[PDB]
């Protein structure tokens, strides 16, 4: 979806999207990970 | 009950945490039953029939407020009073409401934040939400600061026009929603001509203290609604009352009875313990370069320094490190000999893979030895990726304390998760001052449940979440229990070296049962269960005690010349004093070195004055 | 703006200095061309037909104002605006006017204090001045704060009847001097409840800032007439702006471009050299009890000593000693082992006779040797009395610095006047920081001009005054001019012991004609005109010089052996090294020291094993 | 004038007097000496 300038953007098996309206890019973090690039791990709610 | 509940606030701007049901759950777990968001309030991807009624409790947001990509009908932020705007979305907005619609143009319709009265910083932005009405009637020069009226950006093109009228019982056709309660209540553009900040009515005798932030109830500093600066236990000061008041008459300072320490946006009478009490009477995280931790009677002040001032480098994020988000192979060098991290550590899987979106090359797993010198962490240590070749946290064997100034998710200070290491290897960790310990999700890691973590906790209320590691009844059946000689407190690894405390004796780091007092070459002497070898001059008797004290003043017989309790290997040969009596010694009958005489001018290479020829 | 001409202000309290003609001359001397009385203003015994056309510039009195026992009819305290009332007369009042009548009831009549508005502290007293009308009209609720309206005592009685009624263009019967220029201006009891401080009108739009004492010109704090607490060179702050601000977001202090050191009752960019700079920015006269002075950084900060530190005792005129005139026989005990004096020294002839008023018995002469411990002093030195039996100032032979912080009459640090002393005896004096010196009136003293105090005055503007001593021609012609061979530009005694400026050189505490270069018994070198002995290990050079420094590193040739850069007496043979390994060396051809073979434990007399048999 | 309870009160040859009105005692310092009780020498004008 998002061009190869933003490849490997979303860490931890991310699904990088393209926001149509705001004309920006974003991530689709797999469950359990938070952050703008899905970098961290949601420690409070699992291992 | 004045300790109103607080949140941490998300910081993932436009990302989606899973699906629409998983993201909405993550939104609920965060902001359910809390009144003061300490970070940001982001509301994205919330579809229809999801009830956001849990938001009606929020009363203050210390950062921006983003409301985007929703398709819900109403976002009931009807108790929000202020948005301090300590952090801007797109560098200039403390409230941004963009594109709440799906591809049929039925999106947000009711944003009834009837109580929003002040935005201490930043502009406001609205865009592309073509079902929001009854908000273009809000006159936003009463809310947004007097400075930031040049960065604002608002357009309400509700071409559909499918909502009610605005009650004429409020001035200037201004209202937030329908009804009478949901309309604008003004406190800044209806004031008297003499009012300093904001007011309560129109008459000249109503202006509020110039520290009240979102209007007041009375004309004092102790009756504001929100304090636009420090708060002092009832009131809203500009600065916390200083501890000492310089007397312009006697030219000498004297203590203030109401002086208080300034800890964040609050004036507290005593700093939290893991907080550097500074000279100006204010709790700090880490004082300047020319200083160091002078722990004194409990308070962790910092003096000028111990001359040459040891290395203290900046942690990840804090300082010149906000760009990068882990220890990549571009900022590892700056940790060369740093013996104390001002900040916090982030070891993340992207550090080894090598990020292309930031261009930093992969980190070679041998460059982690640079971390061998660290001795203290002020914030938190988050470990999520370690080279599978290595078998324990070798780069942190010298780690001695984790303070816990900053924390991960505002709760955790030690975070070892999802590794393949076998034992911890933090052999020198003595104290985790503040935070919680999350050690979980490691396939094959034993020895983590034996340690008594309550012994490393500087405060009370901390707890460890140690779960889902390698099974308990699987280290017994492999030989992965530590040394029988280490005390029942615990052990980090399998060796007798990496234990918490020894049972009988210690030798450096190792734990041993019976050390070398009566046999062996290092004939030691027991002292605080750490038997050490003494003055190297006195050989072992047959089996008796070889030595009892550190120096020569305690050994029974000295293997060389015995000068009474002052044993040395040789006889003195010219000790110095007044008038310079060049007195030498020699080996008399009883092997005692006796004083020389100035008669034999050639010193004393023989005995006395009868055996001192050339 | 320009600094207002200050005058020190008398403190005599009803004491007459000299004759009626001369008492007035003293008043004419102290309060002439003065606009800010730093102390008190006392106008006593001014007799009829004596003018007071110089009191029409006093704009502010920092202490009290006493007007008593006068006989003149018009005391024109015209531009007096505020009486800060730091001190009090009768420990109650800050403006007293008492018993101003002459013999035939014709005392003070016209006291036109029209510009007076404020009295920051204390009550007012008017008493037994039977010829005083035109002040009964004033209302003492505008003037004195509401706190002291109970302590106030007023009495007015002009039995004569020649009291002119005053112009009706102002407040109901309220006039200072009969006319329209000299009637009262109310600025506290006329304004609505919405004001707190002064108020220049009845409209809530012309209110004065609370940091204004008499009255304002506009609505700001930079629009006052006189400042209430401090003065930041343009405006009336309440506390000097702090040097560093603490932001509640990043939890650490931050430099402030508005911060000012709070010196006296003003805020300055930096403080004078002789004051103790604190970290807050305060500039104190004497740092805390636990602390002790620092030496450098360009300033005189105070560090915290290492336990028992140099005992300092508060000198005369501070706290425990304010009832005491000079160092009595009683109070001399507390000066036993004081190393420095935070204060100043009054040596008064009452401390040798012993007055019965203070119940103090006479002091004994030989007690003054207790002062042989002190080494510097902070304020001034005031020497007026001294036992005629002694020929020099013996108790002061250790003093090297005179800070001159709280000087005498605001001018004099050193004051040696009218003594039977023959020698000053200042073999230790090295600098006088601030103030002025008056060496005048002594019967002999002789050596006093040949000192060139210009080299002892660290600050500028300091001047000496040396007159009325036994002239040189009458003392130099009687075998008393000081010793030769010692750079005669300086001598505090006949012998060469002192000699300020040591010839071209000096041997410690004594001056000499030349250093022991080339010849002599001890070899020496020259730096800053001082002769320091070479290291014993430099060879006596009969040709050129011997060394270029103290250490054995600067020798031209060693006396024995040479262990590298240093000149040693005997090559090391048991010195501690790395890894607990001892150190043994040997002397080769050029007496150079090289290490032994690692093996050789009993040392070695040659290279390697071919040097040590065992 | 002052009763001998205040004898020698005025130093440097003082002339202690009694103020009739105020009911107080005070000194009559010789010229050149200042202070409440003629203690200090007027250094700022002479020797």
């Amino acid at each position: 979806e998002c061009p190869l300038s933003h490849d490997g953007y979303c860490l931890h098996d991310g699904v990088c999207m393209y926001i149509e309206a705001l004309d920006k890019y974003a991530c689709n973090c797999v469950v359990g990970y938070i952050g703008e690039r899905c970098q961290y791990r949601d420690l409070k709610w699992w291992e | 009950l004045e300790e109103k509940k607080v949140c941490q606030g998300t910081s993932n701007k436009l990302t989606q945490l899973g699906t629409f049901e998983d993201h909405f759950l993550s939104l609920q777990r965060m902001f359910n039953n809390c009144e003061v968001v300490l970070g940001n309030l982001e509301i994205t991807y919330v579809q229809r029939n999801y009830d956001l009624s849990f938001l009606k409790t929020i009363q203050e947001v210390a950062g921006y407020v983003l409301i985007a990509l929703n398709t819900v009908e109403r976002i009931p932020l009807e108790n929000l009073q202020i948005i301090r705007g300590n952090m801007y979305y797109e560098n200039s907005y403390a409230l941004a409401v963009l594109s709440n619609y799906d591809a049929n143009k039925t999106g947000l319709k009711e944003l009834p934040m009837r109580n929003l009265q002040e935005i201490l910083h930043g502009a406001v932005r609205f865009s592309n939400n073509p079902a929001l009405c009854n908000v273009e009637s809000i006159q936003w020069r009463d809310i947004v600061s007097s400075d930031f009226l040049s960065n604002m950006s608002m357009d309400f093109q509700n071409h559909l026009g499918s909502c009610q009228k605005c009650d004429p019982s409020c001035p200037n056709g201004s209202c937030w929603g329908a009804g009478e309660e949901n309309c604008q209540k003004l406190t800044k553009i209806i004031c008297a001509q003499q009012c300093s900040g904001r007011c309560r009515g129109k008459s000249p005798s109503d202006c509020c203290h110039n520290q009240c932030a979102a209007g007041c109830t009375g004309p004092r500093e102790s009756d504001c609604l929100v304090c636009r600066k420090f708060r002092n236990e009832a009131t809203c000061k500009d600065t916390c009352p200083p501890l000492m008041l310089y007397n312009p008459t006697t030219y000498q300072m004297d203590v203030n009875p109401e002086g208080k320490y300034s800890f964040g946006a609050t004036c507290v009478k005593k700093c939290p313990r893991n907080y550097v009490v500074t000279d100006h009477g204010s709790c700090v995280r880490a004082c300047g370069a020319d200083s160091y931790e002078m722990e004194e009677d409990g308070v962790r002040k910092c003096k000028k320094c111990e001359g040459p001032c040891r290395k203290v480098c900046n942690g990840i994020g804090i300082g010149e490190f906000k760009d990068s988000l882990s220890i990549n192979a571009t900022n590892i060098k700056h940790f060369k000999n740093c013996t104390s991290i001002s900040g916090d550590l982030h070891i993340l899987p992207v550090a080894f893979r090598g990020d292309s979106f930031t261009h930093t090359p992969p980190l070679d797993p041998q460059e982690l030895d640079i971390l061998k010198t660290v001795k203290e962490i002020t914030g938190f240590l988050l470990i999520q990726a370690w080279p599978e070749n290595r078998t324990d946290l070798h780069a942190f064997e010298n780690l001695e304390i984790i303070r816990g100034r900053t924390k991960q998710h505002g709760q955790f200070s030690l975070a070892v998760v999802s590794l393949n290491i076998t034992s911890l290897g933090l052999r020198s960790l003595k104290e985790i001052s503040d935070g919680d310990v999350i050690i979980s999700g490691n396939k094959n890691l034993c020895y983590a449940n034996t340690i008594n973590w309550k012994k490393l906790f500087g405060t009370s209320g901390q707890k460890t979440k140690i779960i889902s590691n390698r099974g308990e009844n699987s280290c017994k059946a492999t030989g992965q229990v530590c040394h029988a000689l280490c005390s029942p407190e615990g052990c980090w690894g399998p060796e007798p070296r990496d234990c918490v405390s020894c049972r009988n004796v210690s030798r450096g780091r190792e734990c041993v049962d019976k050390c070398n007092l009566l046999e062996g070459e290092p004939r030691e002497f027991v002292e605080n269960s750490e038997c050490i070898q003494c003055h190297p001059e006195c050989l072992p008797q047959a089996m008796n005690i070889t030595c009892t004290g550190r120096g020569p003043d305690n050994c029974i017989q000295c293997a060389h010349y015995i000068d009474g309790p002052h044993c040395v290997k040789t006889c003195p040969a010219g000790v110095m004093g007044e008038n310079n009596t060049l007195v030498w010694k020699y080996a008399d009958a009883g092997h005692v070195c006796h004083l020389c005489h100035p008669n034999c001018t050639y010193g004393c290479t023989g005995p006395g004055l009868e055996g001192c020829p050339t």
